[PDB]
RNA sequence: GAGCUGUAAGUAAGCUUUGAUCCAGAGAUUUCCGAAUGGGGAAACCCAGCAUGAGUUAUGUCAUGUUAUCGAUAUGUGAAUACAUAGCAUAUCAGAAGGCACACCCGGAGAACUGAAACAUCUUAGUACCCGGAGGAAGAGAAAGAAAAUCGAUUCCCUUAGUAGCGGCGAGCGAAACGGGAAGAGCCCAAACCAACGUUGGGGUUGAGGACAGGAGUUACAAAGGACGACAUUAGACGAAUCAUCUGGAAAGAUGAAUCAAAGAAGGUAAUAAUCCUGUAGUCGAAAAUGUUGUCUCUCUUAUCCUGAGUACGACGGAGCACGUGAAAUUCCGUCGGAAUCUGGGAGGACCAUCUCCUAAGGCUAAAUACUCUCUAGUGACCGAUAGUGAACAGUACCGUGAGGGAAAGGUGAAAAGCACCCCGGAAGGGGAGUGAAAUAGAACCUGAAACCGUGUGCU
RNA sequence: UGAGUAGCGAAAGACGGGUGAGAAUCCCGUCCACCGAUUGACUAAGGUUUCCAGAGGAAGGCUCGUCCGCUCUGGGUUAGUCGGGUCCUAAGCUGAGGCCGACAGGCGUAGGCGAUGGAUAACAGGUUGAUAUUCCUGUACCACCUAUAUCG
RNA sequence: UAGAAAUAGGUGCCCGUACCGCAAACCGACACAGGUAGUCAAGAUGAGAAUUCUAAGGUGAGCGAGCGAACUCUCGU
């Protein structure tokens, strides 16, 4: 299941920003607990997990001509790790 | 000067919410008419 | 595919869903790092799991 | 019943009387492409293109194999397969 | 308890119900004594005997 | 049987004659809320117990199952209290809950405006609303009947008849039997009485009978199953016959000459097509599932006593009967009283006598009948965008705390061929050049009336 | 039509420089002026992306607009200790059994839910365009777990 | 009452967290002279949180330019 707790890596200037101090964000499952996170990073990437930052963004208005509507519901994790690194790219 | 409507998340919830009409024979006779007309939203 | 899953042992099945979603896992990383290009994969080992899946519960199914 | 690749000739539109090979098929549409007919220019932003669009399939038919007369095709069975067949003389159509 | 009327003199009609003559007393339903509501004219009937 | 990855263009990346997309039958998957049921809760969320399993030295975390209440069964255990019971714990069952087109149906409960040219009896009306219960129909039903020469369960249609009658005899309300039809079906108990250890079997079921002395069936009349066949439904397949010229952007139109027809229904195709396409008449077709069905089978069968008791019935108060308590029989409810036992009992419109018909106080029963959210196939001297659904593109937008109210908005072209390129302009917008039959068909796109707004000027 | 009419919603602005097709209205600067028991700062409710950056100027803005709480594209909310839950109860709501009621239902025992109150372990500094007692640094505390020697 | 340590290392979940917030974003159909609970409380003067001017900090109010008639409104003599 570590790798359906773990949707996609996060890649903005921001994120980039938290990478130069190992930090490192995923878009996260909607149901799972930062615990969950950890183990799922630790299972996939082989590496020690320092802590896990975990925080919820509200669905966004959008709209594509007159049909107005919301994104889906996101769960940010941020991942600073103990030792290890994670090649993304 | 003061306005009649003064919004309440709790308050809107708690008497106009899905558990209160569910909770009444009437509450659920006001679901199944809104069911039956068809409407988006049956409840706050 | 349905006809090669059949002819695989059920642990057999088991280890090639999970290398599957390994795989799926691998390509929906590199999807979000502009690094893909090649989408029509994500869609083959989908079904491919699905298939994988729906096998095993025929089986499961005909043992009890 | 008409099939890419075929020999058609045009019974109606601009080019009736034209022959050609069936390009493209648009079964959704009913509609088929035939080369060097309803020739379109068009307008190229990043020049004036020239090609084919579609004409309805009523407007194309079959030529026979025999008589190279315009024919309706039938259907008949050959050890389980169906094979068209020309209504003007009867032979396969390849 | 049935619906029917209450008639005045000029017939106005009123709404009103005939209730049973309940009496409260012990019947031993199903075995097991228990004061239980029970009209008088079942009493008299003898279908049910008290204690 | 060649395209395909919805609407739905666009690429990108792919799938597909080693048979895809697609259609039908059957399977598998099926998050969370919701009767919602482990507990809570401001629905779609929060928080747990127990058992089992991952993981960790270990805790934290996770996965799977299970845990509502009231019923049902069966194992204990235990009061006041001695036996007991109430109660309590545990296992097993998975019976109920909630929803609806809930339109038709049965029942409980039940208005008012209104009419009476006021109004109270009466009427509206046992209607509207509310509540309960179900079914594909429901209800009714096998004479204590209709009647007055006899019929033979119920229901429904016609008629009787706006009659008889009811009625502040006002306004109004308003039958039934006979006759003609649709459909058609009859049955099971309780009792006496036998066999056995009061409870089970046997027996019996009515207008005088009972006690005693192969043919019928799961549509009632008892109830579970199999074999084979049939048909139909849910995908589909085949399916006759036209060419030429003219005008046109385009022919199906006109003209000339042909053909098919169990097919001249219809729709499409660049204008109006029996013969171009999809079809039509007609014929063919099912791996699977679902029905209805026939046969075989399979089942079952060969007046001594009794005859429904707190009943019938009666008084008082009400209700239902077309009928308002009246000459009011007939049916039902509350309260109170309260029979008879084939020499019996009930009805025939108060009541009595005779006569005649029937045999209450237990139950079951198809069909003819009611309705349509639906499905399949069709139809219309029905609408055609202010019409027709509120809604051709919406119970949306919007309004309201909420219940609730509730719009506006269809049309380029045959085909996007949706205006390359040049010029003014920041753009918007234009003038050319092209496409097109047409661009005063350029997307605010068929036609484009009137109000209204401008420019020019013949007379004034 | 009324009609280029009424209005354009409490107030102090001036100039320089810039940008631009276009500037009283945008940016920057200096001077001037207004509030200051507040026109300042921070919490709560309520709203729900209006926040930040880059691009834009049809509509919206009572004028203008190069600007914007407007449009397009891409981003932004980090907690063992803050507030709430895994704690407690009040009013009130609900309520196993239970009592009552034509139906529907009403009431109520144990119990439960329920803050506006009770309990409860983290502080200072730094840092971004947008977060900070949440991120970083420094120094702590609390609960539980394990390892190396009475509880009630 | 019945009843039946230090030290070292590790672990610590869910929800909220943007922004406005005595308002241009909340309630008032409006970028509306109104309504909106609590907290912080500088200096001069003063009894004072009155008054006037200032600090911190914020702001110049989303139409302007002239003219300086009647009349209307607010203000002074
Ligand atoms: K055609
Ligand atoms: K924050
Ligand atoms: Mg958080
Ligand atoms: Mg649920
Ligand atoms: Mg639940
Ligand atoms: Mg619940
Ligand atoms: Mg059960
Ligand atoms: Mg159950
Ligand atoms: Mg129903
Ligand atoms: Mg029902
Ligand atoms: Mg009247
Ligand atoms: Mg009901
Ligand atoms: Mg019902
Ligand atoms: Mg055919
Ligand atoms: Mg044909
Ligand atoms: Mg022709
Ligand atoms: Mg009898
Ligand atoms: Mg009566
Ligand atoms: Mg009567
Ligand atoms: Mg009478
Ligand atoms: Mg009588
Ligand atoms: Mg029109
Ligand atoms: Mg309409
Ligand atoms: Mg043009
Ligand atoms: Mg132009
Ligand atoms: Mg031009
Ligand atoms: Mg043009
Ligand atoms: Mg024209
Ligand atoms: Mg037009
Ligand atoms: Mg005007
Ligand atoms: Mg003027
Ligand atoms: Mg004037
Ligand atoms: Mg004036
Ligand atoms: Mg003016
Ligand atoms: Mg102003
Ligand atoms: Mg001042
Ligand atoms: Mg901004
Ligand atoms: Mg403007
Ligand atoms: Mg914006
Ligand atoms: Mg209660
Ligand atoms: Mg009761
Ligand atoms: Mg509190
Ligand atoms: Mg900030
Ligand atoms: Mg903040
Ligand atoms: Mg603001
Ligand atoms: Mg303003
Ligand atoms: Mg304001
Ligand atoms: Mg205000
Ligand atoms: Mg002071
Ligand atoms: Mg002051």
């Amino acid at each position: 299941e570590a790798r359906d707790i773990l949707k996609r890596p996060v890649i903005t200037e921001k994120s980039s920003e938290a990478m130069a101090e190992d930090k490192y964000t995923f878009d996260v499952d909607t149901r799972v607990n930062k615990t969950q996170v950890k183990m799922a990073v630790e299972e996939i990437f082989n590496v020690k997990v320092a802590s896990v930052n975990i925080m919820n963004y509200k669905p966004k208005k959008k709209r594509m001509g007159r049909y107005q509507g919301y994104t889906n519901k996101r769960r940010k994790a941020i991942v600073t790790l103990k030792e290890g690194s994670i090649d993304l790219f | 000067v003061k306005r009649t409507y003064q919004p309440n998340k709790r308050k809107h919830s708690k008497v106009h919410g899905f558990r209160k009409r569910m909770s009444t024979k009437n509450g659920r006779k006001v679901l199944a008419r809104r069911r039956r007309k068809g409407r988006k939203v049956l409840s706050a | 595919k349905a006809k090669e899953i059949r002819d695989l042992t059920t642990s057999e099945i088991e280890e090639q869903i999970k290398s599957s979603k390994e795989e799926l896992f691998n390509l929906r990383f590199q999807l979000a790092t502009g690094q893909l290009e090649e989408t029509a994969r994500i869609r083959t080992v989908r079904k491919t799991i699905a298939r994988l899946k729906t096998v095993a519960r025929e089986r499961e199914i005909e043992q009890s | 019943h008409i099939k890419k690749g075929d020999n058609v000739k045009v019974i109606a539109g601009k080019d009736k009387g034209k022959e050609g090979k069936v390009i493209a098929t648009l079964p959704k549409k009913d509609r088929v492409v035939v080369e060097g007919v309803n020739i379109m220019k068009k307008h190229q932003k990043p020049g004036i293109l020239e090609t084919e669009a579609a004409i309805h399939v009523s407007n194309v038919q079959l030529l026979d194999p025999k008589t190279n007369e315009p024919t309706r095709v039938g259907y008949k069975f050959v050890d389980g397969k169906k094979v068209r067949i020309a209504k003007k003389s009867g032979e396969e159509i390849k | 308890a049935s619906t029917g009327n209450r008639r005045s003199h000029a017939l106005n009609s009123t709404k009103r119900r005939w209730n049973a003559n309940l009496q409260k007393v012990r019947i031993l339903v199903d075995g097991k004594p228990k004061k239980v509501w029970v009209s008088a004219r079942a009493l008299k009937s003898g279908k049910v005997t008290r204690v």
